[PDB]
């Protein structure tokens, strides 16, 4: 805590939109804040109603130039606590894959022009399985004296 | 309730207590004849490992408060052999020209032990040239006691019982041959119950389960994993003359569905199956309870079948006749 | 399309035939193995290499069992592959209901039979099914 | 001393002691008197925090809308699940 | 051919060097043997008092001695509360005939006689020592 | 009225739970029916 | 602490006199109008947001966004968590009510799961107390 | 001696009498506790509510007849039990109505399926109209009142079901018919089927019954199919 | 609160009241509720089994027209609570040592030697 991440890629996307004049759009939240089911969505045993979640929505809205989100680049970051959680739903799109399916079969595919990443204090929580496909990028509080 | 029938078959349907009628000498066959009859019921679950270890237990008990009772210095030397071992200091120098380091540490945890086996040390010291093949390596002979002392001690001690003299190999065998225990074992046991006693006697599942087993309690048959007892059941119940109906308890529509065949069969008398109840770690629980309370009609004989697992709970195996199964040695068994 | 192709590893091969000459011999194929070494990706790309449509069905979550009964329909009938990635991570409960299936599937097919009687369906000979996991405990699988 | 706690706004009491002491029959005794109702929670095996809480509605509107004297004794062997506490917890602090 | 084979058959069958039975026999006695220990145990404590008194390459070394070193304190503090969650079942093994949970830092057999454990702990250590001044 | 027992199994254990307990009612330490007691209530029934 | 509106914490023994400190200071203020909370073991992340659906008010403001104020016109709402230092952690040390309050102090807001659309605090701040974690059932403050 | 046989017998009574009052109070106004329903009608809610209570002062009422003091109240006591009784029954098999009609309602492709699509018009008929005699007069034993509910209620519970059974039987065969259709939820299906023609709302389906085959080539009409196109 | 798990104490009760009708419920089945509200009103006596899992409905009765009932245990290390046992009369009928080799004795005399039972018994 208090190293200079948050401050770091909010200086390097506000850059970037002049070193290519796109904007760079991003989407914080915290992966704690709400429940698992909230941040990808579940099924209703009773009528098959999928309610959505946070995350398959926030890159439901870039698919969907609703309001021109495909005119960009974006970035959604999970700032909260990092878990072998919430974070096994994205297996399927950290790597190769590239689509946060969903258990009504909703198969969400990931344009090029959208990035994902992290913003957690530590992973003395998480498996070989959880960062694996993720960019490590360490923060040392050292930096900032 | 189980043991309680062995020991009711042993005053009334023992087979060698049909001809005699004077009670006075009945007894001295019931006060044998209940260890025989109780080993060949459990045998038919221990596997056949285990089959030996109940058989001790059996002997040290029946040669209780008699001349061939053994020491409680001494079993509990075979049982703690030495285990403290990786702790002795105090050595046998005087002999280092026979027993060596950790071999010498064993003869001390004998001596400090049980006290028959205190002058041990110096036999051994004295006629070198009779344990000389014993502890000598490279023996092509089969270790062997010297005579001298299994009868050097033997005196020693006003214990000149051979039962007992048997015994006291296995200690020694065990403080310098830990594979010899088994054998050493085997002969104990037999000195005392005969060496027909161990004799693993075929089954025969005609008189189990039909004039040897009650409704009341099944027949589980914990198979070992790779071998199914399947089979076992429907060849036996086909050529007997009786009503049947296996069930898969694994699948969804095994558990409600299946269940109403035992409950009728139990109602008018008509044998039932089913296997890999092991897949079923949480069905199982239920059946106990239950089956547990519901009197069935004589010609009943519910039969259940898995791999000796965990997940059958204790209720259940102890309420029935479990039967263990399991590949035996040899090659030729094997290809056969 | 243009899809992914794994590499022909000297084990991606001793692996494509374990499954073939196990797969001719009308029985699924079960790579175990500590995860991450091709257990899925090599099954998917043995379908792949011969035109089929592989399945990845995803465990160790809330896999549905009212929709697997279903689509096993499918993979029968058309004779798609079914792979089941860490199959062990399935609940005991579940576990025990999907396997008492492909029991059924499985068995069936090493008959020859045209059609399976699961949930009768048809039984299309080009159809498979495959299991993954972790390696078992002392050899055991 | 279970008067005292009676008679006194947001006054409740926590009795410790071995079982079948006297602790409910002498609770109930100095509620009868202060004019208080006692009111229990009829369990079972088979109960629930989706009845607890419909019962926890009974009470709280005895007490907050039809200003009554209500002594609603809560035994250990009731906490039939953690919910239950936390429920307890608040309704001691903030009556709500 | 099969049915004239004698029942018994020796390891040397296998390929197996015929010492092979002798270890098998051996187990064997030694498991009915702990198993006679149990069944007396059950038809029938200040230890900690006692194993208390006890207690390019150079890049390896020094976690050899660092990480390890770690587990020495561990042992000795851990312990001496001889007289929590944790606590609790560390005291479980020690009284069945286990070896406690988290002690074992490095490889060891599984099945391996609380006494052993410890003694090759001690011997293990004077290993790293003899390399400090070395 | 909370009514609970000393001996209960999870007795240290709801108290960490819910602070408004051990911080708000009034802690009333029945105890055990001391000897004095349990002679007057042996004496007043068996007086007929 | 309490003019720039930060979540401070009254860390202190049973009665040492938290509460009390500062529901008195808080009179020195014209616009405070404060809320009791008594946290737990169960206190979770929902439960703080109960008490804003019934103290608050959900506003779309003319831009296009929604603000979530204090009901009462020109109010500062102080949401005084008692026992901010008892909520359980999941099975991944994690005070679920805790990240949902640092996400609405440091970020501003917080996300409504019903319609996804982000809820920026206008006039409510945050103040809790406690005790040292040192003491039973108490569970160390996450450093973010 | 006699003077507390009486005392206590008119205590006694009170009670039964006292138990008659919040049940005869409680039924003779409780409205069903309707509410609307995407502006198309109204359902009914609070069912586990309702039945709790039926079942509750039900018990009260059949087990009160083991009492010195129920021969009195005996006839109030009896037609309770049948009123109350037949107010379980018909909410029963209107449960049932409500979840059969509000499934099928999503759906009727009614061009597809006629044989029921218009055995369905002739249950949303009445169903509506008898709704409407309930949504008015909301009280649970005035709507019990209605002519002969129960065998109306009990006949759209059968109709309705005889519906959704000939639904499973025709989306089987809509997939016996094309093996892939397999792989997409009952609920999808249904979407899959209706847009027969805009196969443009079909697109998002296709990566869920072929491998590479993501979405359809269509020519410069955007009527016929030309070709085929892979996610990549 | 027979304590009884070699089953012999069961075995007795169900014997002994067989004339008075004896039900042997448990709290499994939901047949219990309904079988307790039977004994208990129209008197006759019952039997619990597993009283492990006992619910806090039936404290009014174990606290107080003509009925008995009788809380079973298989569980020979059954750990209980203070609750149920202040409201129970614990009856332990686990077999010892001692205990079974009087049974033996018993049931070997009264066989392999009847007729020096008849003397005791009769005469007695
Ligand atoms: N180059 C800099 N020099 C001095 N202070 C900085 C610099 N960059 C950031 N800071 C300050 O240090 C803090 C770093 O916090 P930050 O790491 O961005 O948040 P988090 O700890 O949540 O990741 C910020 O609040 C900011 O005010
Ligand atoms: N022969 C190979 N050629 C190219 N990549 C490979 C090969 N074998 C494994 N990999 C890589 O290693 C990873 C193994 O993961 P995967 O096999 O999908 O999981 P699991 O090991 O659990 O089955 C793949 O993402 C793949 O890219
Ligand atoms: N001083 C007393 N004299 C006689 N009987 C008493 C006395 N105190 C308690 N009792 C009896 O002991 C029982 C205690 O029950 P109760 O107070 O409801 O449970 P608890 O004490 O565990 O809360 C009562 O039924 C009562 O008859
Ligand atoms: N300076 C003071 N002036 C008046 N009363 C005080 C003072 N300090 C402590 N107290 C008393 O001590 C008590 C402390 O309680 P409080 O601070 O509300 O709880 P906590 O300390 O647990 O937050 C108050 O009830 C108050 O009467």
């Amino acid at each position: 805590s208090g190293g200079g991440k948050t401050t770091s890629w909010e200086v390097y996307l506000e850059a970037i939109e002049q070193v290519d004049n796109i904007k760079s759009e991003a989407h914080v939240m915290d992966p704690k804040a709400i429940t698992k089911d909230q941040l990808f969505g579940s099924l209703d045993l009773t009528t098959r109603e999928w309610t959505d979640g946070l995350f398959t929505a926030t890159l439901r809205r870039i698919i969907d130039n609703v309001r021109g989100e495909s005119t960009k680049r974006h970035w959604i970051i999970f700032d909260g606590d990092v878990d072998p959680e919430w974070v096994e739903n994205l297996n399927s799109l950290l790597d190769d894959n590239k689509l946060l399916t969903l258990p009504n079969g909703e198969r969400l595919a990931l344009p090029n022009n959208v990035r994902v990443m992290f913003e957690v204090q530590d992973l003395k929580y998480a498996t070989l399985a959880t960062i694996s496909r993720c960019g490590m990028v360490w923060f040392s509080e050292e930096i900032l004296t | 309730r189980a043991f309680l029938d062995i020991f009711y078959n042993l005053l009334n349907n023992n087979p060698n207590l049909v001809d005699k009628k004077d009670p006075n000498e009945r007894l001295v066959y019931l006060s044998k004849d209940i260890f025989s009859m109780t080993f060949n019921r459990v045998t038919r679950t221990l596997l056949n490992d285990d089959k030996l270890t109940f058989a001790l237990q059996l002997t040290i008990i029946s040669v209780k408060g008699t001349s061939n009772e053994i020491e409680e210095s001494e079993w509990d030397f075979l049982l703690k052999g030495g285990d403290n071992l990786t702790s002795i200091k105090e050595t046998i120098p005087q002999l280092d020209s026979l027993l060596s380091t950790t071999q010498q540490k064993w003869l001390i945890c004998l001596r400090q032990q049980v006290p028959s086996f205190s002058k041990l040390v110096d036999h051994i010291q004295q006629n070198s040239s009779d344990w000389k093949q014993f502890f000598g390596k490279d023996q092509v002979g089969e270790p062997i006691i010297p005579e001298s002392w299994i009868v050097a001690q033997a005196q020693l001690s006003n214990q000149q019982s051979t039962i007992v003299s048997n015994f006291r190999k296995i200690l020694l065998m065990k403080a310098f041959h830990s594979d010899r225990v088994l054998q050493y074992s085997h002969s104990f046991v037999c000195s005392v119950f005969g060496e027909d006693f161990l004799n693993t006697q075929e089954l025969d599942m005609a008189n189990i389960v039909e004039k040897e087993v009650k409704s009341s309690s099944p027949l589980l048959l914990c198979s070992v994993p790779g071998y199914d007892a399947s089979s076992k059941v429907d060849d036996l119940a086909l050529q007997l003359h009786k009503q049947y109906k296996s069930f898969a308890i694994g699948s969804p529509e095994g558990f409600e569905l299946a269940e109403k065949s035992i409950y009728a069969a139990a109602k008018s008398g008509t044998w039932v199956l089913l296997k890999n109840i092991h897949l079923a770690p949480q069905w199982l629980v239920q059946l106990e309870k239950k089956l547990h309370s519901l009197s069935p009609h004589p010609s009943f004989r519910l039969f259940m079948t898995s791999e000796i697992h965990p997940a059958l709970p204790a209720n259940l195996l102890r309420m029935s006749n479990v039967f263990s199964y399991e590949n035996p040695p040899g090659v030729k068994a094997n290809l056969l | 399309g243009i899809g992914e192709r794994l590499v022909q590893t000297p084990l991606t091969d001793r692996c494509y035939l374990t499954l073939t000459q196990a797969l001719e011999s009308r029985m699924g194929g079960n790579p175990f193995g500590p995860a991450g070494t091709g257990k899925t990706e090599t099954v998917k790309a043995l379908g792949s290499q011969l035109g089929r449509f592989v399945l990845v069905f995803c465990c160790d979550e809330g896999f549905d069992l009212q929709a697997m009964s279903r689509i096993f329909v499918g993979l029968c009938q058309c004779g798609a592959w079914g792979c089941f990635d860490e199959f062990n991570r399935l609940e005991e409960r579940i576990l025990s209901a999907v396997s008492q299936q492909i029991q059924t599937i499985q068995v069936a097919l090493k008959e020859n039979s045209k059609e399976v009687e699961l949930l009768n369906i048809s039984l299309h000979q080009d159809m498979g099914i495959f299991v993954t996991m972790n390696p078992g405990y002392a050899g055991r699988s | 001393r279970i008067d005292r706690v009676f008679r006194q706004p947001q006054g409740h009491a926590l009795l410790i002691g071995v079982s079948g002491g006297g602790k409910s029959v002498l609770s109930r005794f100095v509620a009868w008197m202060n004019g208080l109702s006692i009111y229990t929670i009829k369990v079972n095996n088979n109960y629930k925090s989706s009845d607890f809480d419909d019962d926890l509605r009974m009470l709280l509107k005895r007490a907050g809308c039809k200003e009554e004297k209500i002594c609603f004794i809560f035994d250990e062997s009731n906490v039939l699940e953690s919910s239950f506490l936390e429920r307890m917890n608040t309704l001691l602090a903030g009556g709500e | 051919w099969i049915e004239a084979l004698p029942e018994i058959s020796t390891p040397i069958w296998l390929g197996l060097p015929e010492n092979a039975e002798s270890l098998l026999l051996s187990n064997k006695a030694r498991k009915m043997i702990n198993d006679l220990q149990k069944m007396q145990s059950s038809e029938e404590s200040s230890s900690s008092e006692d194993k208390g008194k006890a207690k390019p390459l150079f890049r390896c070394f020094e976690r050899e001695i660092s990480t390890g070193g770690k587990l020495v304190k561990k042992i000795t503090n851990d312990l001496a509360n001889l007289l929590t969650n944790y606590l609790r079942s560390l005291t479980t093994s020690i009284s069945k005939g286990i070896v406690p949970k988290e002690w074992k830092w490095y490889s060891v057999p599984e099945t391996i006689s609380l006494s052993v454990w410890i003694s090759d702990f001690s011997k293990r250590m004077q290993q790293l020592s003899e390399i400090s001044e070395s | 009225v909370f009514t609970m027992n000393p001996a209960s199994p999870d007795f240290h254990n709801r108290s960490a739970t819910s602070p408004a307990l051990f911080n708000r009612c009034v802690l009333d330490w029945f105890g055990e029916w001391s000897p004095e007691a349990l002679f007057q209530v042996g004496s007043e029934f068996t007086r007929n | 602490w309490l003019s720039e509106h930060r979540p401070l914490i009254l860390c202190g023994p049973p009665g040492s006199g938290k509460t009390m400190t500062l529901t008195s200071t808080l009179r020195a203020f014209p616009d405070f109008e404060v809320v009791s909370l008594n946290f737990s073991s169960a206190t979770t992340p929902e439960l703080l947001l109960k008490t804003f659906d019934h103290h608050c008010e959900y506003k779309r403001t003319p831009s296009g966004e929604t603000v979530l104020r204090p009901t009462q016109l020109g109010k500062w709402l102080v949401v005084f968590c008692d026992e901010i230092n008892l909520p359980s952690t999941d099975k991944y040390g994690t005070q679920r009510v805790i990240t949902f309050i640092r996400q609405m102090v440091e970020k501003g807001g917080f996300w409504r799961t019903s319609d996804h659309t982000w809820i920026k605090l206008d006039k409510i701040q945050f103040v809790g107390a406690c005790n040292p974690p040192t003491d039973a059932g108490r569970v160390q403050l996450t450093h973010r | 001696n006699i003077y507390r046989e009486v005392i206590t017998a008119a205590q006694g009574e009170i009670a039964l009498e006292e138990f008659l009052k919040g049940v005869r109070e409680f039924w003779t106004t409780l409205e069903l506790d309707l509410v609307n329903y995407q502006r198309k009608c109204k359902l009914v809610r609070g069912w586990d509510d309702l039945f709790n209570k039926l079942a509750e002062h039900l018990n009260s009422i059949s087990a009160m007849k083991m009492s010195p003091y129920y021969k009195v109240f005996e006839e109030e006591a009896n037609h309770w039990d049948d009123r109350l009784n037949k107010v379980r029954s018909l909410l029963d098999v209107w449960i049932d109505v409500q979840r059969r009609w509000v499934y099928l309602e999503g759906i009727f492709i009614n061009q597809l399926l006629p044989a029921e699509s218009t055995r369905f018009k002739s249950i949303n008929s009445e169903f509506i109209a008898i709704l409407k005699k309930v949504s008015g007069a909301p009280l649970i034993l005035e709507v019990l009142a209605i002519e002969r509910i129960q065998q109306t209620m009990e006949r759209l519970s059968d109709l309705l079901g005889k519906v959704q059974k000939a639904l499973g039987e025709y989306l089987e065969r809509q997939r016996s018919a094309f093996a892939r259709f397999y792989f997409v939820g009952d609920e999808d299906l249904l979407e899959i089927i209706g847009n027969s023609k805009d196969i443009i709302k079909i697109q998002k389906h296709f990566r869920k019954m072929f491998a590479g085959l993501a979405n359809l080539t269509l020519d410069d009409e955007k009527t016929t199919i030309i070709g085929m196109s892979s996610a990549e | 609160l027979v304590i009884d798990p070699s089953g012999q104490a069961m075995e007795f009760l169900m014997n002994q009241y067989a004339d008075k009708k004896i039900t042997k419920t448990s709290f499994l089945d939901s047949s219990f509720m309904k079988n307790l509200e039977s004994a208990l009103r129209f008197g006759c006596p019952l039997l619990v089994q597993d009283v492990e899992n006992i619910d806090p409905v039936l404290n009014p009765v174990l606290n107080k027209p003509s009925f008995m009932i009788f809380l079973f245990t298989r569980d020979p290390t059954a750990h209980f609570t203070p609750d149920l046992c202040s409201r129970v009369t614990f009856v332990n009928f686990t077999v010892t040592p001692s205990s079974l080799q009087s049974q033996c004795l018993h049931e070997a005399l009264k066989t392999e030697r009847p007729d020096t039972h008849k003397k005791r018994s009769d005469l007695l």
